[PDB]
DNA sequence: AAACGCGGGGGACAGCGCGTACGTGCGTTTAAGCGGTGCTAGAGCTGTCTACGACCAATTGAGCGGCCTCGGCACCGGGATTCTCGAT
DNA sequence: ATCGAGAATCCCGGTGCCGAGGCCGCTCAATTGGTCGTAGACAGCTCTAGCACCGCTTAAACGCACGTACGCGCTGTCCCCCGCGTTTT
C-alpha cells in the first residue's frame, strides 16, 4: 500500500516545498519518512480510540495524537 | 438581566468563559474579572485575524474568507506566524516562495 | 518545441503553491492507514475525516520537510535534493 | 456549543461585506479554544507557582504577557484591562 | 522532596553506591517532571472522555502515550502489579 | 496503621502521591488504584535510572552518583533519550562524539 | 559586557560539540546568538518575578521560564 | 616540536567533551546576565543560583547549536564551521 | 586573555567525464463517482450500587538538624600511550 | 604502510587531607482506618446511521520507454587564515 504513494504524488509535495530538482532515490527515502509518521500518530489515535472503548477512529482521536506530538491541526473539531 | 459581556462591551460570551474555567480543572476558584478579561483577550485575537483574512479575500476579488485567507493573513504577520508557529491550517496551502 | 530542463518544473513549483488541494491520490492513502492501523488494532473502523485529517497532517509535514530539505541541498551548493539533504533536516529537526 | 455566532457578530463589525466558509469558521473555533486553553494553563500554573488557589484577572494579564508576542500582548492587555473596568463599572 | 524514597530504591538496586546532592537534585527533577507529564495527560483522557474521575485505567492510558518502547511495557507491568497487590491488601 | 505504600509493596509514597493528585487541579475526583499506579510507575522508572546510573558510576571507579553518571545512563539509552530529549542535566556534559 | 563572552571561551563551547575547525566570523555570529538566547529567557524569569511581586529573580523563576521554552532544566528545584 | 593544526584542536575536543564545568567565566556571564536584566525591569537582584541556572542553560544550548552546525559545515564538504552553518541550523531547528 | 610570527591543511573556484533525472508521448491500470444495501457500532435513557468522597484521631514514617568517618580532591612518581620527525 | 628515537599529552598510584552525605535523635504533621452519604460508572436496550461492501461506468493519472541536456563528484590549483606557540598584560 505504501507504493500507493507514488513518485508523482511525491513530486507534486516536494514542488509545494519549492523543490526545483529530485534525486531518484528521494521517493523511497519519502516513503520511510512517511511511514515513520504516519505509525507515530496512528498509534496515538488508536489509543485514544481504545480508552474511549471505541471500534471507530474520530477525527478528534487524530486531532488529539497530532496535538500531543506538537503537530496542532486546526479544522477538524480542534 | 444583562449579560457579562454587555456589561463589559464584549461580543464574546463572559459567562460561558466563566463555566469553561469553573470547569476546566484550571483552579479551585475563579476571579470575576478573570472571564471578562480572558474574553476581551479571545475576541481581540479573533478581530485581528478576521480583519487580516477579510483583506486577503479582497485582494482576492473574493467576499467570503476561506482558510486560504486566513493561512495568508496569519504567514504575512510576523508575530501571528509566532503564536501559530507549531500549528497547520487545513487547506491552507503555503506562501508562495522559490 | 521543448521546453528547458526547468521551465515546467518552476511552472510546477508555482501552481502548487498557489493551491491548497491535497497532492496524494485519497484511495491509496486510506489503504495506507487501514494497513498501518492493521498493527495496533484489528477490525478497526475510521471516520471520513478522521482519515481526511491524516492526510492533510501528513502532506504538511512533508511539504515542511522538503523545504528544510531544500535548504540543506542548495547549502551543498546542490539545486538537486538528495536522501542525505532529508537525513540532515530530519537530524538537526530532532527526528 | 462553539464560538460561530461570536467569531460571526466580531466579522460583520471589523468587515461589513464579508462572510466567512464553514470550513474558515471550523479554523477560528479551534483557534480560539486553543488560546483559550494555553492562556488558561499559563494561569493555572503561575496561581500554583505562587500558591494561589483563584485565578483573577492578574494571573490572565501575566499569562497573556507570557504567550502573545511582542504588540501582540501589548493591545491585548490594553483590551482586556479596558473591558474589566468597563465591566466594574457596569 | 522525594530524596528518601530515591535513597531507598538506590539501596535496593546498588546496597554499596551513595549518590550526591546535586545527582539528587536531578532525581527529585526528573520525579516531578514524570509527575506533571502523566497526570496532566491523565487529565486530559478524563476531560475528553467526559469523565470527572482520574482512575487507574487513565493512569495506564498515560503512561502508554508517554514511556516509549519497553518503557511502557515494563512500567505497566509494574503499575498492574501493584494495584492488584493493594486490593488484596 | 498501615500505609497504602506497604499494601501495595512500594517504596514510593501513595499517601503523598494521592495528595498531589487532588491538590494539583488534575480531576474533580481521584480513584483510589491511582495513586498507586502513578507511585509503582515513578518507581520503576526511578530504579531503571539509578541502576544505570550506578553501573556507570562503578566503570568510573566511583562509589557515589554524580550528574555525570545520570547524563551517561540517559543518553546511552534509546528509550531514557527520547524520554528525556527536551531535558537539561545540570554538570551533565555530553557524550564523547567526534 | 557581551564582550565578556571571549574567544576563547565559545572556543571551548565549540570544543564540547566536538567542532575542530572555526572561523574567524563565527564568535560575534554566537554572541548574537548567545544574547537573544539570554535575553528571551530573562524576560520571561523577570515577568514570573513580578507576578510575585518579588524584587529578586529566583532560580525557580528562570526554571519556569526555560521549562515554557521547551528547555527544561533539571538539578535547581524542578 | 610543532603539533601540526588539528592535533591540539582534536585534543582540546577529547578534553571537554569528558569534562562537564562550565566553560564560560562566572563573573563576566553575570555581567551580561544583570546587563540583559536591566532593560526589563531596574533595581533587579538575583540569587546566586539564578545565574549558575542560567548559565548551565546557555552553555547546553550552544553546545547543541555548535553540534547542529558541525554537522552543516560537513554536509558542505568543509571541516571548518562558518555563520552559514550556524544561520541553516537555526532556520532548520525553527528558531 | 590579548597580540604578533609563520604556515601548510583547508576552502573556494575552474575542468570535465558521466550518470541521471527532467520532458514528452503511448498504453493500463486504477482511482473517482454514482447508486444501493447492512448491520455493527456510536449515541441517548433508565435503574443501582459500588466506588468515590467528608471529618477527623493518631502514631508512626518522614523531614530538620547533627556529628562524624570514609570516599573524593589533590600532589608528586612514574608509566606507558600519542604524536613528530627521519628511513626500508 | 612500517619502524624507531624524541618529546609530550594522559592514566595509574601511593600519600595526605578535608568536606559532606549517612546513621542517629528529635519533632510535628499527615496517612490510614473508620463510618456514613452520595454520585456517576455499568449494563442493558433501543434506535439509527455511516461508512464497508458490491457493481458498474468513466476518464484521468501512473509506468515505461526513450531522448537528451545538466548538475555531481572528484581533481587539481591558488591564496590565505585559524592555529600553535610565545610573550606580555
Amino acid at each position: 500500500n505504501i507504493q500507493g504513494i507514488t513518485k508523482p504524488a511525491i513530486r507534486r509535495l516536494a514542488r509545494r516545498g519549492g523543490v526545483k530538482r529530485i534525486s531518484g532515490l528521494i521517493y523511497e527515502e519519502t516513503r520511510g519518512v512517511l511511514k515513520v509518521f504516519l505509525e507515530n500518530v496512528i498509534r496515538d489515535a488508536v489509543t485514544y480510540t481504545e480508552h474511549a472503548k471505541r471500534k471507530t477512529v474520530t477525527a478528534m482521536d487524530v486531532v488529539y495524537a497530532l496535538k500531543r506530538q506538537g503537530r496542532t491541526l486546526y479544522g477538524f473539531g480542534g | 438581566a444583562k449579560t457579562r459581556s454587555s456589561r463589559a462591551g464584549l461580543q464574546f460570551p463572559v459567562g460561558r468563559v466563566h463555566r469553561l474555567l469553573r470547569k476546566g480543572n484550571y483552579s479551585e476558584r475563579v476571579g470575576a474579572g478573570a472571564p471578562v478579561y480572558l474574553a476581551a483577550v479571545l475576541e481581540y485575537l479573533t478581530a485581528e485575524i478576521l480583519e487580516l483574512a477579510g483583506n486577503a479575500a479582497r485582494d482576492n476579488k473574493k467576499t467570503r474568507i476561506i482558510p486560504r485567507h486566513l493561512q495568508l493573513a496569519i504567514r504575512n504577520d510576523e508575530e501571528l506566524n509566532k503564536l501559530l508557529g507549531r500549528v497547520t491550517i487545513a487547506q491552507g496551502g503555503v506562501l508562495p516562495n522559490i | 518545441h521543448r521546453y528547458r530542463p526547468g521551465t515546467v518544473a518552476l511552472r510546477e513549483i508555482r501552481r502548487y503553491q498557489k493551491s491548497t488541494e491535497l497532492l496524494i491520490r485519497k484511495l491509496p492513502f486510506q489503504r495506507l492507514v487501514r494497513e498501518i492501523a492493521q498493527d495496533f488494532k484489528t477490525d478497526l473502523r475510521f471516520q471520513s475525516s478522521a482519515v481526511m485529517a491524516l492526510q492533510e497532517a501528513c502532506e504538511a509535514y512533508l511539504v515542511g520537510l522538503f523545504e528544510d530539505t531544500n535548504l540543506c541541498a542548495i547549502h551543498a551548493k546542490r539545486v538537486t535534493i538528495m536522501p542525505k539533504d532529508i537525513q540532515l533536516a530530519r537530524r538537526i529537526r530532532g527526528e | 456549543e462553539s464560538y460561530s455566532i461570536y467569531v460571526y457578530k466580531v466579522l460583520k463589525q471589523v468587515h461589513p461585506d464579508t462572510g466567512i466558509s464553514s470550513k474558515a469558521m471550523g479554523i477560528m473555533n479551534s483557534f480560539v479554544n486553543d488560546i483559550f486553553e494555553r492562556i488558561a494553563g499559563e494561569a493555572s500554573r503561575l496561581a500554583h507557582y505562587n500558591k494561589r488557589s483563584t485565578i483573577t484577572s492578574r494571573e490572565i494579564q501575566t499569562a497573556v504577557r507570557l504567550l502573545l508576542p511582542g504588540e501582540l500582548a501589548k493591545h491585548a492587555v490594553s483590551e482586556g484591562t479596558k473591558a474589566v473596568t468597563k465591566y466594574t463599572s457596569a
